[PDB]
């Protein structure tokens, strides 16, 4: 969905630092935590919130602050995979972004006892991309 | 929080927020060696460039969301409608502001986006074979504007997830209510026709949509006021 | 204007009484003419409370030894105070080598002869005595148990190798001097139970003070 | 508002409410002439220190009080948990922060404060001649915390009407809603065991009950960060 990913689509490898904002769009009464942690490429997604609390994590108060943006340190498409007989230049550093309820939702009488909240990523400046590769399942009609 | 006036026209709005100057540059005037320097274009300062504020739009759970066309949006609307339709070439710049009034019980969030060349592409039938072209209450709705009817894709085959890569500004209910925007004239020409052409159009959607509990007032006003900066117009008829 | 008595020295000083011996002649209370007692300032009721107001301590204390018959009549016997330094052995009986181990301070004094008394230092291996330990050491029976706070067993019997004529009664006082204290904490508000722990009676919990019919009356 | 970080954890916390820096000392390391200037203690900085986030605890009407041991409560958890176990000695200052997050709909006021060697009394029975001696799941709760049951006399006979007298601090719905506070090494010997003894307890009681109208969220998350500070080891197992 993202533009970046529909770039990605275009060119064969990449790497660099990412970046995603988290936007709380909740009514403006209601205060809580959620923590976000983040497992490099290789570490399984933690078993549970005290694990993840373990690794990189962050935590947010939408209470406090209604935006937070997490780095991505890395990210590399560089490991080659020929599976099927179709060689594709996969990732496999599939880092891992989870997000649990710190503390719950908490709201006072009159305000909705839901919100939803956006994500928007990017990249940082470092990052690169490599191989032109036309690749397409849009593609103009007879 | 304090009021500002262009003329005749009073807008009580909040000190500052961050404003949102459209690819970086402001909407400027043109130099005379161009293709018209004879007829030597004359720039309306007086009563046309000033607030106009717009029909209110009521946001609601259900809303889809809003877009207007520009300049039709004013070619309507008084003395500037006035130069835009009775003269032969236009150049304009935009300060656009849009405010919502809503109690801090309230929760939704709207992207607030300008996007040149705004073409409508209607559904086509709906299986894909009639080649039926969007009508003209569609392609120039006026200062009433326009609701999306297929938001995720922006009645028009793109991706709204991406309309961000355009001037855009976001309205969060519980952080501000009020965003602006300055557009400058944004067209492969130096000037152009005011009632053919729109050189973009105004987008406004609900991304995190409306909500209250029972009681609170359903239905969250937004007010559009804009003003023209730098107009330009040519050739009276 | 002065402050000289809400100090903790002032507060603290005073020989209060914390033993008392009974050497009877025909008993079931301390039949071979000898006793042990194992050093616990708690011996004067009062004290426990004002103590558990901090959390560290560190002190010297005094000891008086007042002795005679039981009613309080003076006699020609000797005696012998002997203190067994902690991790030293008490004696199991009147005729204990402990009596005679040089390394176990003893003295001696006539009835006739006033008071003895002596100075016993902060024994403790640690930096200070303290009142509460939240641990064990390496649901438990061994919880709140700080040892290094012994500060040493007082043995006390008749001298010589024959069972004293007189039934006696020794008395000790102890003046705590050269006190220290940190942490202060919550004064115990309900009656102890044991001399170990602070459990306390979870049926009869009392408040804190006096208490009246409502808030708008005096 | 601001958000600080010490490695891999960043909490959203406000400016700088007022801390409480029990006895008037700071969390400082240990000298090398000492009991032990051989085994030179190894002071972790890396991982070791920083934000732990516990499991919340949800604030009722009828709750009774909380209470938790240290350095029990993260001998369990993360990376500090690992030297705490596999190590002979430690001694540690810690920064405690305590947060609800309420509307201004709700009202209460916690006490918190930190107890130096906090000794558990249960009820002995009953009518008071049983010696029961608290369990070790009463002695040592881990960072799930432990629950009171005679507030009043914080479970050992002692008013709690004078825990002021201990390194404190409010929480008023009405006025705040973090309590901040560093505590430092206290014990009668520079460094002991980190299983064995618990050097105190943090504790956080309703002294004015949660309130509200029907309606509002009926349970208030107390979220309970804390970090080490000059945290030392000595002799690995």
């Amino acid at each position: 969905s993202t533009l970046l990913g529909q770039l990605c689509g275009y060119y064969t490898q990449w790497s660099g630092s990412l970046e995603v904002t988290f936007m709380f769009t909740g009514s403006f009464m209601a205060t809580g935590k959620m923590l976000i942690a983040y497992t490099p490429p290789g570490g399984p997604l933690p078993k549970d919130r005290a694990t993840a609390m373990l690794g990189t994590h962050v935590i947010w108060d939408f209470g406090l602050q209604s935006s937070v943006t997490l780095v991505i340190p890395w990210i590399s498409n560089t490991h080659y995979r020929a599976h099927a007989r179709d060689g594709v230049f996969d990732y496999y550093t599939t880092g891992l972004v989870s997000i649990w309820y710190q503390t719950n939702y908490v709201v006072p009488i009159g305000a909705p006892n839901t919100a939803y909240i956006i994500a928007l990523a990017a990249a940082q400046k470092n990052f690169t991309m490599k191989l032109c590769k036309d690749a397409s399942d849009i593609l103009q009609t007879g | 929080v304090a009021q500002l006036t262009i003329g005749n026209s009073t807008i009580t709005t909040q000190e500052a927020a961050n404003i949102i100057v459209g690819y970086g540059e402001w909407p400027s005037y043109c130099s005379d060696s161009d293709a018209t320097a004879v007829d030597k274009p004359t720039r309306p300062d007086v009563s046309v460039n000033r607030f106009y504020t717009l029909d209110t739009k009521l946001w609601e759970k259900s809303s889809k969301g809003w877009y207007w066309k520009f300049p039709d949006v004013l070619t309507e609307t008084g003395v500037f409608g006035q130069n835009a339709q009775f003269h032969y070439l236009y150049r304009s710049g935009f300060c656009i502001h849009v405010q919502c009034n809503a109690s801090k019980f309230h929760q939704g969030a709207l992207l607030v986006a300008v996007l040149p060349e705004y073409v409508i592409g209607t559904v086509a039938g709906g299986t894909g074979t009639e080649d039926t072209h969007p009508p003209y209450k569609q392609t120039q709705p006026g200062a009433d504007g326009f609701e999306l009817q297929h938001p995720y894709v922006l009645d028009a085959g793109i991706p709204i997830s991406q309309l961000t890569v355009c001037p855009h500004q976001w309205i969060n209910l519980r952080t501000n209510n009020c965003a602006t925007i300055i557009v400058p004239y944004i067209n492969a020409l130096p000037f152009d026709s005011a009632l053919n052409h729109c050189n973009f159009g105004l987008l406004v959607v609900p991304i995190s949509p409306l909500d209250y509990d029972q009681g609170a007032t359903p239905v969250i006003p937004i007010t559009i006021t804009l003003a023209p900066m730098c107009s330009e117009f040519a050739g009276l008829r | 204007h002065s402050t000289a008595e809400t100090t903790l020295d002032s507060f603290f000083s005073r020989a209060g009484l914390v033993g008392e011996i009974d050497l009877p002649l025909k008993g079931t209370t301390n039949p071979n003419g000898y006793a042990n007692w194992d050093i616990d300032i708690t011996g004067y009721a009062q004290m426990r409370r004002k103590v558990e107001l901090f959390t560290y301590m560190r002190f010297d204390a005094e000891f008086t030894f007042v002795a005679c018959t039981p009613t309080g009549e003076v006699v020609p016997q000797l005696l012998q105070y002997m203190f067994v330094p902690p991790g030293a052995p008490k004696p199991d009986s009147r005729e204990s080598l402990a009596w005679q181990t040089a390394t176990n301070p003893s003295v001696f004094v006539k009835l006739s002869d006033p008071p003895a008394q002596v100075s016993v230092p902060f024994m403790s291996p640690a930096s200070a005595y303290q009142w509460f330990y939240d641990g064990y050491p390496t649901k438990d029976l061994e919880y709140g148990a700080m040892p290094n706070n012994m500060m040493g067993t007082f043995s006390v019997r008749t001298v010589g190798t024959s069972k004293s004529k007189y039934p006696l009664v020794v008395r000790i006082y102890m003046r705590m001097k050269h006190v220290r204290a940190w942490i202060p904490r919550p004064m115990r508000n309900q009656n102890y139970l044991f001399k170990a722990n602070p459990n306390y009676a979870g049926n009869s919990i009392k408040p804190t003070g006096a208490s009246r019919t409502a808030i708008t009356t005096l």
